[PDB]
């Protein structure tokens, strides 16, 4: 009778074969976090800000940077490849003009 | 299901997320806080996708079928592809919403049993988490850091063990081949100080449950679609080992 | 008290109900006539206050529905309580998974009274009935 | 709290406890579902045992007499898989099984007219045993469910010495609830000892 | 059928002690009645008392006597106020949980009651008046 | 609806199909009236061929003086399926089926109108045979 | 099997002790606070409590006492309170099938007048001689020492205590039921008559 | 020898009393889902059923019943299910020369009308007592546990079962067969006669 | 009774004495492909 | 395709300085191997050292 404990479940996902992964990897880990402190916790959850308008709205690839130049002037731009659409972060369209 | 994610960039702590559906775009945020409670007035912090608050329009009511009737797109301001949705009252009452077969598109309206129309409702889709556990080898560490598993030895397990902190309502599958047995760590043990009717039942605490079998066809996961939180420190397992081949 | 027939003469919409129901789908209601109609709800029954029914046109003794007979019948598989993993319990829920049961049985025991039944003297009173097909 | 309540549980549901007790975790609160696989062996472990403790003869399990009746139409007898033991009433018993029905191996008969008289073993209840029985049923299931499973020599090494005298007490119940006499109550000296 | 809540056990002329087998709540839950020519439902400590947790003690002994052939010791579980009720911050322990539960199962094993009370089958095939009156009852055609 | 219901016994059909939602199964008890109750085994005359069907071995019928299986499911009032424990996780699965289980036990006791005397056409009381005894 | 949803303070000194046998504290209220080892305490007591009065002793066995047949059932419940019915001279007819007493013989279930029968029947644990309410515990205290707190020493002594513990209770029967040979039994009893 | 091509609810918990034996959760059916351990598990009860029918007992000794010689070949059809053939009274003289019984003594393999021989014929695991229903499995119980999950802990214990259930079984026919020492046999029956 | 197991195969040809080689390596591998996640594997093929 | 994970146990008997074990494979199908194993009677007379 032999018993074994993982202290920690820190590691992810390892595609290794299972004899060869460490004892804290596992096969799947979808929607987690592995923190140090608490091992393995859900995620923190999506919070809804705002709709920023149809699907290709935004274009099928667009490029998107964030500006974050200072506390109030965090803006959120777009690049639909048709234009440039500029969102604040509370999901606000500021106008482009061009 | 269907969600195509643009790019996300963090800001602080909180990482703004865009998202495709496809219906509407969206922009949310995710935002690492341990102790906060993501929406204002509601009762826990409630692991559900794209969170919003919607107190309930006055025309919603019909008495006639009792029921509170609120649409999705006027909520979101968009119509959504799948998913199960929860509306969470202000107390503790929870109503799951599976998705209607066609979409959330093809019907949108979450039909709330009672008279609410005044009431303030956290409303969001749910997170599915899924950890598949490592096959459980006995895995013996060398003099250096690398660790190596005996599979020359038949290992046949008897029990298995989650330690875990302030978590609730996850479920541990053990399948073997033929199997697929389903285990359920509930929340605080009855008669904890922690288990209380309107509380949030999170408890601490070891959970064994019997995984029996050879190791290396035998597989573990835990899942967890609900709206409470989770925790997994450690995990153990026993059983009897014998190798006959006394090696090396 | 599942059961109270309301014979009531005019078109009087107005019936109370005193059986604390727990759902608009539990309480029935019929009118006692040469033949027995359940009355459907949204378009014949509408609950005025959750305490009082109101019928619509309400029928009558001059026409061949007569008196008004609503009652309990408290479904034995729609449970109104689903338990689920937390979910906060509620007060309300355990408290109302007991009350469903207790409706049931409480509803089911009448369904005696209206044959034999006993009255508080202790006696079988059969209320001036004839039996019929007994052996001695 | 009151002292003034009597209230019940289940005898299967405690002895599934019992079970759960001996190798050493948390009392499960219900058995229902086959999903708890430790119930599902417990429980199993249990009802296979049930069906030893019982098939060896003890005075009460031993109906006797007891006719088993043909079926009007094909006049033949089904052995059940809870006729622990079926068994002529005198000596040299004569009936077997034969494809799940009795077979007379004397005379090559599977087709009975009018009936066979027989020592039934019925398999019964943990519910239906005596108290000494319901014990000692749980406490051998109480080592081969520690055997199969938690494999720990020490309290299978404990666990023995229980069921030994549990066997002690379970045997001490029918010499006394039998009452069985010598030169008084048998078929021979008994008919020796007429003046 | 049978009847789990509703014992009677005939009288005769001393046996003052008689057996409650179904589980009862609370003591006020068993009510004894010493049936015979007219019902007597008897007092708590004035006539039976509780000898052990399951056999009740009748003080005096009735026999056919008095009048009272039989003795009926029978379970009235209340249903409208219930033994323990959750409350809001309340720790939820496995007495109160255990009691409640046990409380409903009570209340439909009274409908058991109620077939003992309209005459209903019993054993045999045969409709039972189990010791009580069929008052009224018409004529003959 | 319903869970007392009896069927008709021919020679030889021995399946019969049982409509009510059993938790447990020593639930059911299958009784062949006929002119005389008797109860049948779990095993060695009936048994549960899919969760749905009760399949006697013997294949009962008036020949053998036996007419109308019934098979009513009596759930227990005193064997409860979930005791709850001190110490243990208060599952949901567990307040579900203490639920269900109360609530099987008061819908057979809406049940005992089909049990008790009956009411004829009008008011007449009705024994059909069944002496009235006490 | 009837179930413990009552307490005594004369009995949660018993589970005290049990606690005692690993090396825990003591418990003050048997409340349902969630400590798993006293509510295991309790279902081994409980559960032992079942075969100290089960092992027929004198003052346990009640002796021609007459159970009394429900008159409109005519049958006899029995209860799990009934550790052992048997019978009062030889060959014990009485059989529990289904709750009932049944009559192996003469299979019937049905029974008019009632019964003579030898019942050993459940006592609480405080109605229970000194003697055997310490045997109670420490062999109580032996199966909680096994099935939780395995540890082989502690055990090894508290075997060594179970058996002193039962022989002091086999004492004292032996002088409470004052056993004659000679004088006092059944046979020779009446061989001894001038 | 008869192979295991069909299945029944009766068989299947004891393949799931085998699989408990090592320590392994039970199949639900013995489809050929490729469960190694399930399909040894039918071997091992196979290959040990054909045992304890082989060892003779009394309710498996068909006596004196009788092969038919097909009536064109002249030869009878000796199956690797008749267990044992032997003889009705001594010096059996039928032994298996191919597939059919031969006449050790007379040399021939052709019979005319017949022959009273002793049989044991296969028998399926169902239809057998229960007591060496049990049997069979903890028989097969140990060499199981012996042929792929070799610990001897769970082994030791083990065999200390295997036996109990062989006296438990070697009971059941002494009772059955009801044998006599000087009222039913052969020769010290016959002396009896005055 | 002595059992060894070489845990990968990720080493080789060597044509060192066999006395002398570490436990991957092995004598000959010809149109094979150590990786490291699966051992051994066919070269990928090649397409024309 | 028949693609399958597991391990093959085949027996190679003999002194190990003079067996020698190949795997060969021509077929259109794919192949992995992950580990190998082997065991066996060891018995040195001389205990070294």
């Amino acid at each position: 009778l032999i018993s074994q404990s993982i202290k920690n479940l820190k590691g992810g996902i390892s595609q290794q074969p299972d004899i060869l992964r460490y004892p804290d990897q596992g096969s799947r880990q979808v929607n987690g976090w592995s923190s140090e402190t608490e091992g393995l916790q859900k995620r923190p959850p999506l919070v809804f800000l705002n709709t920023l308008g149809d699907n290709g709205a935004l274009g099928q690839a667009p490029y998107i940077h964030l500006i974050n130049r200072d506390e109030h002037e965090q803006y959120y731009a777009v690049f639909t490849g048709s234009g440039i659409r500029v969102f604040d972060l509370s999901g606000n369209e500021k106008q482009v003009r061009y | 299901e269907n969600v195509q994610v643009l790019a996300c960039q963090s800001i602080s702590s909180d990482m703004y997320v865009i998202l495709r559906n496809e219906f509407n775009t969206f922009l949310a945020r995710i935002s690492f806080t341990k102790n906060a409670i993501d929406l204002q007035g509601e009762p826990y912090r409630a692991f559900m996708d794209m969170k919003i608050r919607y107190t309930i329009p006055s025309g919603t009511y019909n008495d006639d079928t009792f029921t509170t009737s609120i649409h999705i797109p006027t909520i979101y301001g968009a119509n959504f592809g799948r998913g199960k949705i929860t509306v969470l009252e202000p107390d503790g009452k929870i109503t799951v919403f599976e998705q209607p077969t066609a979409g959330w598109n093809s019907d949108p309206w979450l039909r709330l049993s009672g008279n609410l129309e005044g009431r303030m409702v956290y409303i969001g889709f749910n997170i599915n988490f899924v950890y598949e556990f490592s096959k459980f080898l006995i895995k013996q560490t060398a003099d250096d850091g690398s660790t190596s598993t005996e599979d020359i030895g038949r290992l046949q397990l008897r029990r298995a063990w989650v330690n875990y902190e302030n978590s609730g309502t996850f479920d541990i599958y053990v399948e073997n081949q033929s199997s697929n047995w389903k285990y359920t760590m509930a929340g605080a043990r009855l008669g904890s100080n922690t288990l209380r009717a309107g509380r949030l039942n999170l408890g601490t605490g070891q959970y064994r449950f019997p995984v029996v079998g050879n190791a290396k066809f035998n597989t573990v996961y835990i899942l967890s679609d609900e709206t409470t939180p989770l925790n997994i420190i450690g995990c153990g397992w026993e059983g009897n080992y014998l190798r006959r081949s006394s090696g090396i | 008290k599942t059961v109270l027939t309301y014979q009531l003469d005019g078109s009087n919409r107005d019936f109370n109900i005193p059986f604390e129901y727990l759902a608009r789908k539990f309480v029935v209601v019929t009118l006692i006539g040469v033949d027995r109609k359940v009355l459907t709800i949204n378009t014949d029954y509408r609950f005025a206050t959750r305490t009082t029914i109101s019928l619509t046109k309400a029928w009558g003794p001059a026409d061949g529905y007569t008196t008004i007979e609503l009652r309990r019948v408290t479904s034995t598989t729609d449970r109104l309580v689903d338990f689920t993993d937390g979910s906060i319990l509620r007060a309300y829920d355990l408290n109302v998974a007991q009350i469903q049961t207790m409706h049931v049985a409480e509803e089911a025991r009448d369904l005696t009274t209206d044959t034999i039944g006993v009255n508080n003297d202790g006696h079988l009173d059969a209320r001036g009935r004839r039996i019929v097909n007994l052996a001695n | 709290r009151s002292y003034d309540m009597n209230v019940e549980t289940a005898a299967e549901l405690s002895a599934v406890n019992d079970i759960l007790a001996s190798i050493g975790e948390p009392p499960v609160s219900t058995l229902e579902g086959d999903a708890n696989a430790d119930a599902a062996n417990a429980r199993r472990i249990l009802n296979k045992i049930n069906r030893q403790i019982q098939s060896r003869g003890w005075t009460f399990n031993i109906e006797e007499g007891i006719t088993l009746l043909p079926d009007v139409y094909s006049n033949l007898i089904v052995y059940s898989d809870d006729y622990l033991s079926l068994m002529s009433t005198s000596g040299q018993s004569i009936y077997v099984n034969r494809g799940g029905y009795v077979y007379d191996r004397t005379s090559q008969s599977d087709r009975f007219d009018s009936g066979i008289t027989v020592n039934i073993i019925r398999l019964r209840d943990y519910d239906e045993m005596p108290e000494c029985f319901r014990y000692w049923i749980v406490t051998k299931a109480s080592r081969q469910f520690n055997n199969r499973f938690f494999g720990a020599p020490e309290v299978e090494g404990v666990l023995q010495e229980e069921e030994d005298e549990a066997r002690r007490l379970c045997m001490e119940y029918e010499m006394d609830y039998g009452g069985y006499n010598m030169l008084d109550g048998d078929a021979f000296t008994s008919g020796l000892l007429t003046r």
